[PDB]
């Protein structure tokens, strides 16, 4: 008898996502899980013409 | 021998046995334990639980 009773609204891939931050930095990269968050260039997405 | 132990009979090789001299398998009674609660799965399920396992 499965106790996995998933949904199909649920969202167990973003909940993590979120987990993660909130329990840790989210910035040193871990390569065993492969957890590089995915970010931008600072000074690219909003480029300060000096 | 058959003194001792044939059944007294006033016929030999009776072409059918009744149900009195014919050893019966007695097994004890079974008991079962139901592993479910009725109305508890019912209530919980009407409430929004969702039961599992």
């Amino acid at each position: 008898l499965n106790a996995v009773v998933d949904l199909q609204d649920r969202n167990t891939e973003l909940s993590y996502q979120l987990l993660l931050d909130s329990l840790g930095d989210r910035t040193r990269y871990f390569s065993m899980w492969n957890s590089a968050v995915d970010s931008y260039d600072p000074d690219v997405r909003i480029i300060e013409n000096h | 021998q058959a003194a001792v132990t044939s059944t007294p009979r006033a016929k030999l090789n009776p072409r059918n046995w009744p149900s009195t001299l014919v050893y019966q398998e007695i097994p004890g009674p079974t008991t079962v334990l139901l592993p479910r609660d009725a109305l508890a799965e019912v209530r919980m399920t009407n409430s929004g639980v969702q039961l599992a396992g």
